[PDB]
RNA sequence: AUCCAUGACCAAAGAAUCGUCACAAAUCGAAGCUUACAAAAUGGAGUAAAAUUUUACUCAGUAAUAUGCUUUGGGUUGAA
RNA sequence: GGUAUUCUGCUUCUUGACCUGGUACCUCUAGGGUACUGGUGUUCGGUACUGGAUUCCGAUGGAAUCU
């Protein structure tokens, strides 16, 4: 066993993904720094301009502190907009460095670890 | 150059004005009594008489005569009052003017003649009313169970007003 | 010509369909229809030496020349359709066959002057070779006549002649760079080079011109360990240790010129650099071409223990950027043999997000010839679809080391990469391998890339690395390879060709600097910025009539009281001056010696052993402004009033040594982002905020808003005074990532170590608006 | 936001009740003006400020706004406010407004004669400023009577409702609007709406034009129904604090 | 050998900054604020009470703030 | 020793017009291709790729379907 005394630079990287050219031009990443009405206005904009991708669906999706607000969205569609969503719970895995732990400077050894999180897929219909 | 231009949307509102009437309150009643179609009665013709007859007299010939070098009506319907004019750029106020000194179209009488938008090209005009009727329709719809509104005023008349007389490029 | 067949056709569709009009971007006008027309200057000369009519025999002083180029004109105007020289010229009704034929071609050249030495002819049919100079430089490839003769000064690119169809070009540094491509891309540069989630394409640029330098010990001893002390001293004490000699990671940082050789020595930053190790005993160098030489030289006081290779001539290189870069160049690529790295990047190229990959992603391998696909084609990789975060830990255990090694060491090799051409195939003959593939013995197969022989074709080394500060993916192959390739590379549906603009953009976006435009503190940056900018600006403007341009010394209001010293502007009008605020901000340090409270200006005190006192702010102006015009104007001086942050601690200082221009003011690089409207262009003002009005500063930094419900605007500024400038802004634009203006630039350091808020005041040149913003720093 | 506020009670004094059919035309009315677009609303009230105020402390104001008109504060989301409209003729009959202060948000004044008028811009306690554009002002109008009221927190209003019934009271109407507005040097102008009836009403879109192209710059005229209109109702709601 | 005035010809260039304009969408038009996280998921850190269980709380500060904010629109290195 | 001007040498190199008659040669199937050598007897060439989705085969390859 070992205590997390990692108060040491931690550089969070992005969960790893990938996409298929479908999944790019149907999907949003609610990031925690986005405005309200940006992304009313995007998920707005999506309903649109997804029947000639040949889909019936735009996933809205996000964790941490999208979550509340990716719900809230959610809500100002099921009402007061009269559409039918659906909901799904995922985990996901994502990395994290660590240093292996004269004065040297940021550039030392690098380890990785994994680390798990909780968020949710929210599938909008037209 | 070449000459510019504006177009107007003007609908029609036909407000209840009678007593004895004690009408319920709630969003979707009050634009549902007051956005009932015209009698028929009214025509092409008729609004652009009647707004004819307001400017050459709310206005004198220099009024009335820096409109009507160009002043036609596009489109106009029945099921829904909406309807299309166009006029020069710098003398559109004018007929705005003759817009509101105008009610009691033709014998038709207690009425309302509102502009709600006006714009340089006509692509945009197009997009703009069906972005409206698309307001109207979503809000009719979540008052309540939509087809507690089964008199089918104007339900059935936006789907239907698509392209049949829009072809106006 | 039935319609018949027309609806027969049609069949396979629908009764009615509608097809759209081209995309902009793909659409073409036409040209004239009637052929192309000569040039006078090759009509005469053509017209007169058909006309002309027909001691060891060969007597031929400056004649071979006249014949050599006589055969050419007279087989010009007798192949030619566009030659229309008149009636008589003619094939057969002058002597053109038994010209030039039985008359000249061997007569006359052949019997004077016998064939020099060195028939070697070569191992092409194309010419492709090396141009290396050990321990020297190397001059400009050899290739055909006509076009060699125009690169006396600014050499050429491997993809000069497919650029120049396409770009806007320029000449700087010795070299015939591309700028910016023939349509607005500020746009489509953020969302397919940007660091967004909706890119569908990739950017590529061809970046030949940054040189390449292979140094290596030659002691024989795998330890090497003085090339490190070497590269310990040419940079900072940063390439040279566990993370990138051992585990070969790449390098980027600031590399500088030593010079200890004679007691007192120092150094001054340079810029940026790429040192890549291999085998603790080889470094590979690629530096930007302005600092190639200064560098190289300083290596040249020491060839008697190292070896150089000016390699700059043979070494080709393209940078990758993008989400979708990786796939484009996998479906251009295959290999001879069976490799693990092969395997790696089949698996690695299908990412889309290439932040999620570690510190190290090399590949290296041996392709082959790129011309035998005939068309792109993907890796199959749709196969597969469940890459996870597992498999990823394992390419920071099972990486390749001597599979990566041996194919490496066949670049830093003169003769290896020349027999890397041994038998390099012409089109033509290509054509017919092809063409042998419609009669192929399996017969239920109908392929179409041509086989792969096991000997007698050649094999190209080739290798990738990934550039994390900068985010991007090099790729480093033989000179003479590169046509071949680039030209598949750009036939993908989606890829863009970006000029050198749009990397000064896409660093600008991801809050990095641009070594030409943005280093201050460099002898070269400090050049662009006082002396090559400001030449360009105001040329443009004292050459406009006067009153349709900005006048810049009439300008109300500036602040807060006025000095009549300057009437309108402080400083230069076209450029961020910084000579002006190394004297201010002396000069205001100096006025606090030992009375803290300064004073502006004593009314009429006096007019001036040349004195010049040092009692009021307008003293202080009055002398920066006679500094200039009268004493760098008419006579020249250097020095270096910008330095960098230190790590060290050297902050204060202080009628024998008191001069406003002796000592380096030190300085920050920050990026300032607005809160509210603004619009930052180049060379503006930065101010800190005074101690008054902080109130009225903070209340509209959170908000005030009017009756209606919107934001309140319309009040009355405040103003500070003319010391409280602190820095200038280099770089600045509508910053789309964010969607508000962005502004990055430079501020002196004693100032924001002092500030008791965050906040910042940034106003143009030419104007007395003030917009409120607030800065953060740059690790650089 | 859109402010109108000049829609009419129906009582002439304060003998009189409201009656059944008056109340129902007001709702309809109001139901009206929400559909135009129109927001934020007040409901005017006429005296003639020589008559016997109440003694007690309410019943002064008859409207009784939070019993009736509480299905339409909610169930659509325009509110709406209380203004009197004062009625000036001597410079005498006591009764100072220290007293309706309190019981009011918008207190106004209707100025008659000449000697009304001077006394209305000498020391009141109003907070707007209304004439009677129906017909016959007393004309001659300078701006040695206006500018010091208007420097002072002081607005003038327009109703534009007396166009839309008869031509000869719009003749009247334009004439008199035109005297107002030059008067003033553009400064200070609110407009409202005198609806009496659920047809006398209008959009905005185009009674602007209407006053742009009588006189007014432009750059007024997107303020009378806007920042102006919001102040009063602002400042007129921030005055409750007497208590 | 100098100057001033009128006329002819050649050549350069075709001003900058600030404020306002109704709608859970707008404007006479266009665009931007999508590489999903606070290391509170090695199964987070603590306080109180009652016979491990049950019942009450503290800890996230550039914190977050809802049809909201920001940029731009006729010859851009004169002739579109 | 210099620079502006003037006259005389040297170095820069991929066996390349079209049509056509001969000899020698060739791993090409009586005909084609290549070397050495003779004859004055206005637009035309080769090679190459559609965007997206789903499916099948003991594969850095091949195959089928829809939009």
């Amino acid at each position: 066993n070992t205590h997390n005394k990692s108060t040491k630079r931690v550089t969070k990287h992005p969960s790893l993904k990938t996409l298929t050219h479908k999944q790019i031009h149907t999907t949003i990443f609610v990031k925690s720094t986005t405005p309200y009405v940006s992304a009313l206005k995007r998920i707005n904009k999506f309903l649109d301009s997804v029947h000639k991708q040949g889909s019936s669906y735009v996933a809205v999706l996000g964790m941490g502190k999208a979550v509340e607000k990716t719900l809230a969205l959610g809500c100002h569609f099921q009402d007061q907009k009269n559409k039918k969503i659906e909901v799904y719970t995922k985990t996901i895995e994502v990395l994290d460095e660590v240093i292996t732990e004269d004065v040297e400077d940021d550039d030392k050894e690098t380890q990785l670890k994994k680390r798990a999180v909780s968020g949710v897929e929210l599938r909008i219909y037209v | 150059v070449r000459l510019k231009s504006r177009y107007i949307l003007f609908e029609i509102i036909f407000p209840p004005t009678d007593t004895n009437v004690e009408e319920s309150v709630s969003k979707a009643d009050i634009l549902l009594s007051h956005h009932r179609a015209s009698p028929a009665d009214v025509s092409i013709k008729s609004i652009l008489q009647e707004i004819r007859r307001s400017l050459s007299l709310n206005l004198g010939d220099y009024g009335s005569a820096k409109c009507n070098s160009l002043l036609q009506l596009k489109y106009f319907s029945n099921k829904t009052s909406t309807g299309i004019i166009r006029c020069h750029r710098e003398d559109c106020d004018l007929v705005i003017m003759a817009l509101m000194l105008m009610s009691k179209i033709g014998d038709v009488d207690g009425l309302i003649v509102n502009p709600v938008k006006v714009s340089g090209t006509i692509k945009k005009i197009e997009q703009f009313a069906m972005r409206r009727n698309s307001k109207i329709l979503n809000i009719i719809k979540c008052s309540q169970s939509s087809h507690l509104s089964d008199n089918d005023f104007i339900i059935n008349d936006f789907k239907k007003i698509g392209r049949e007389n829009e072809n106006e490029n | 010509k039935q319609l018949q067949l027309a609806m027969h056709n049609s069949k396979a569709a629908s009764s009615t369909r509608i097809f759209q009009a081209l995309p902009r971007k793909l659409r073409r006008r036409t040209a004239s229809h009637n052929v192309r027309r000569i040039p006078k200057r090759m009509r005469n000369r053509a017209l007169r030496e058909m006309r002309k009519s027909d001691k060891a025999h060969g007597l031929n002083a400056k004649q071979l020349y006249k014949a050599r180029m006589s055969i050419k004109l007279l087989r010009l105007a007798s192949k030619s359709t566009s030659m229309k020289l008149s009636m008589p010229p003619e094939v057969t009704s002058s002597n053109c066959h038994v010209r030039q034929k039985i008359k000249t071609l061997k007569r006359m050249i052949k019997e004077s002057s016998t064939a020099n030495p060195n028939i070697k002819l070569l191992n092409n049919r194309m010419g492709s070779y090396d141009c290396t100079g050990v321990n020297e430089l190397a001059p400009i490839p050899k290739g055909r006549v006509k076009y060699t003769k125009r690169q006396k000064h600014f050499a050429w690119l491997p993809t000069h002649i497919w650029n120049a169809k396409r770009s806007h070009m320029m000449k700087r540094w010795g070299y015939q760079m591309v700028w910016a491509p023939t349509q607005k891309c500020f746009k489509l540069t953020h969302r397919l080079g940007g660091d967004t989630c909706s890119s569908d394409g990739a950017l590529c640029m061809d970046s030949s011109y940054i040189g390449t330098i292979i140094v290596k010990d030659k002691s024989n001893d795998s330890e090497g360990d003085f090339l490190k002390s070497i590269i310990g001293k040419l940079t900072a004490e940063r390439a040279n240790l566990r993370k990138y000699r051992e585990g070969q990671v790449l390098f980027q940082g600031l590399i500088y010129s030593f010079n200890e050789e004679n007691g007192e020595d120092s150094t001054k930053p340079l810029g940026p650099c790429d040192v890549f190790w291999v085998q603790k005993d080889t470094a590979i160098i690629r530096l930007h071409p302005s600092i190639y030489t200064q560098v190289f030289n300083i290596l040249l006081q020491h060839k008697e223990k190292l070896t150089v290779q000016d390699c700059r001539y043979s070494l080709a290189s393209v940078t990758l950027k993008g989400a979708k870069a990786l796939e484009s160049l996998a479906s251009c690529l295959r290999s001879t043999e069976y490799s693990k790295s092969f395997e790696q990047f089949k698996m690695v190229s299908m990412i889309t997000d290439h932040n999620a990959l570690p510190q190290r992603c090399t590949f290296a391998f041996e392709a082959i010839d790129p011309r035998h696909l005939a068309a792109p084609k993907k890796l199959n990789d749709s196969q597969r679809k469940t890459v996870n975060s597992d498999d990823i830990l394992s390419l920071h255990e099972n990486y390749p080391q001597d599979e990566i090694n041996a194919v490496f060491n066949e670049l830093c090799d003169p003769e290896s990469r020349t027999q890397s051409y041994n038998n390099q195939n012409t089109l033509k003959e290509i054509s017919a391998r092809r063409y042998k593939l419609l009669t192929a013995t399996p017969n239920s197969i109908n392929k179409t890339t041509v086989p792969f022989k096991e000997s007698d074709d050649p094999s190209i080394p080739l290798v990738i690395i990934r550039r994390l500060k900068t985010r991007d993916w090099i790729v480093v192959l033989p000179w003479f390879w590169l046509l071949p390739l680039w030209h598949l590379l750009n036939r993908i549906p989606r890829m863009y060709h970006i000029g050198l603009r749009q990397f000064q953009q896409i660093q600008y976006e991801n809050k990095q600097l641009y070594f030409p435009d943005d280093y201050p503190f460099t002898q070269l940056g400090y050049i662009e910025n006082s002396f090559y900018k400001k030449e360009a600006s105001k040329t443009k403007w004292d050459r406009k009539p006067m009153g349709k341009r900005i006048n810049f010394e009439k300008i109300k209001d500036i602040h807060n009281t006025k000095l009549p010293a300057y009437s309108g502007e402080i400083g230069d009008f076209f450029s961020s001056d910084w000579r002006f605020l190394q004297i201010l901000r002396n000069g205001i340090d100096y006025l606090q010696r030992n009375d803290k409270t300064l004073e502006l200006m004593d009314s009429k005190k006096t007019g001036q052993q040349g004195v010049r006192d040092i009692n009021c702010v307008n003293d202080v102006l009055e002398f920066c402004k006679d500094y200039e015009a009268k004493t760098k104007a008419m006579s020249l001086s250097i020095e270096e009033n910008i330095p960098v942050a230190l790590c060290k601690n050297r902050k204060c200082q202080f009628s024998s040594s008191f001069s406003l221009t002796f000592f380096p003011r030190c300085i920050i690089a920050v990026s300032c982002t607005l809160l509210e409207r603004g619009h930052p262009k180049d060379n503006a003002r930065i101010y800190q905020v005074p101690e008054k009005d902080l109130e009225h500063w903070l209340q509209l930094a959170k908000g005030v808003y009017r009756p209606n419900g919107r934001k309140d605007h319309d009040l009355k500024i405040p103003l500070p005074e003319v010391h409280d400038l602190i820095g200038f802004i280099t770089s600045g634009t509508y910053h789309l990532n964010c969607g508000n203006g962005m502004g990055i630039g430079f501020i002196d350091h004693h100032a924001a170590i002092r500030q008791p808020t965050r906040y910042v005041l940034i106003r143009n040149v030419g104007t007395n608006t003030y917009r409120l913003g607030e800065w953060s720093k740059i690790s650089v | 936001m859109l402010v109108d506020l000049n829609v009419p009670w129906p009582q002439n004094s304060y003998a009189d009740k409201v009656t059944s059919q008056a109340v129902n035309n007001l709702i309809k009315t109001l139901s009206t003006l929400h559909m135009l677009g129109y927001t934020h609303i007040a409901i005017n009230f006429t005296v003639n400020h020589s008559e016997k105020f109440p003694n007690d402390v309410k019943l002064l104001n008859p409207i009784d706004i939070k019993r009736r008109f509480g299905e339409l504060m909610d169930r659509t989301g325009l509110k709406l406010y209380s203004r009197i409209t004062l009625i000036i003729d001597d410079p005498s009959k006591g009764q100072s407004l220290s007293k309706i202060s309190q019981a009011f948000d918008i207190v106004a004044a209707l100025p008659i004669s000449e000697k009304g008028l001077t006394l209305s811009t000498t020391n009141l306690d109003i907070d707007l400023l209304t004439f009677q554009y129906g017909s016959r002002l007393p004309t001659f109008l300078k701006h040695k009577s206006i500018c010091s009221c208007v420097n002072r927190g002081v607005k003038l209003e327009i109703v534009y409702g007396y166009a839309l019934r008869d031509v000869q009271a719009r003749r009247q109407f334009v004439s008199n609007v035109r005297s107002v507005i030059r008067s003033s040097r553009s400064r200070g102008i609110v407009i409202g709406s005198g609806a009496m009836s659920p047809l006398e009403c209008r959009n905005i879109l185009g009674v602007t034009s209407l006053i742009k192209n009588l006189g007014l710059p432009s750059d007024r005229c997107s303020k009378a129904m806007g920042d102006l209109a919001s102040l009063v109702l602002l400042n007129g709601r921030l005055r409750n604090k007497s208590h």
